[PDB]
């Protein structure tokens, strides 16, 4: 989806 | 008082131009004094990575047409890296900011209270981030580099094919 995420990016 | 910060980026190793950043060290300071130091570099090396605590060379390492653009990791180039100039994480520090429109500057995290070095820019409101992510600061000039950075054609993890890097970077 629409994460912003730093390490494990998710959907 | 409130700081300007650039960027100048290159696009394999061809400058694209130069993003303005203002940092709303009013509302967010703790968390633009981190950015502003990590445009400088004044704050030496990292303690947990042992590397420059400095975007400069530094990747925007994951794109996302219609949402945002991602970078700062400057330890592994690649969304796992990353700390903050006060050693590790920092808390959250406000959420007072709204996701609310294109051209805003917000911390990237792996959960609360996980602020390191990496940062977006948002390209269209992102409003479902609000109270997790914390917003800091605004694209002022170079929205177009932006743009140009959020239309490459990107690999299996959102990650350019071509080099979008930070040439230099500082405080105006
Ligand atoms: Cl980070
Ligand atoms: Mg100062
Ligand atoms: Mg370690």
């Amino acid at each position: 989806x629409l994460l912003v995420t730093a390490g494990l990016v998710l959907a | 008082q409130r700081p300007r910060c650039f960027f100048d980026i290159a696009i394999n190793n061809q400058p694209a131009g130069r993003v303005v950043f203002e940092l709303f060290s009013d509302v967010c300071p703790k968390t633009c004094e981190n950015f502003r130091c990590l445009c400088t570099g004044e704050k030496g090396t990292g303690k947990s990575t042992q590397k420059p605590l400095h975007y400069k060379s530094c990747l925007f390492h994951r794109v996302v047409k219609d949402f945002m653009v991602q970078g700062g990791d400057f330890s592994e180039g690649n969304g796992r890296g990353g700390e903050s100039i006060y050693g590790g994480f920092f808390e959250d520090e406000s959420f007072a900011v709204k996701h609310n429109k294109e051209f805003l500057l917000s911390m990237a995290n792996r959960g609360k209270d996980t602020n390191g070095s990496q940062f977006f820019i948002t390209t269209k409101p992102t409003p479902h981030l609000d109270g997790h992510h914390v917003v800091f600061g605004q694209v002022i000039s170079g929205q177009e580099v932006v743009r140009e950075i959020e239309n490459q054609k990107t690999d299996a993890a959102s990650k350019p094919f071509a080099e979008v890097r930070i040439l230099s970077c500082g405080e105006l």
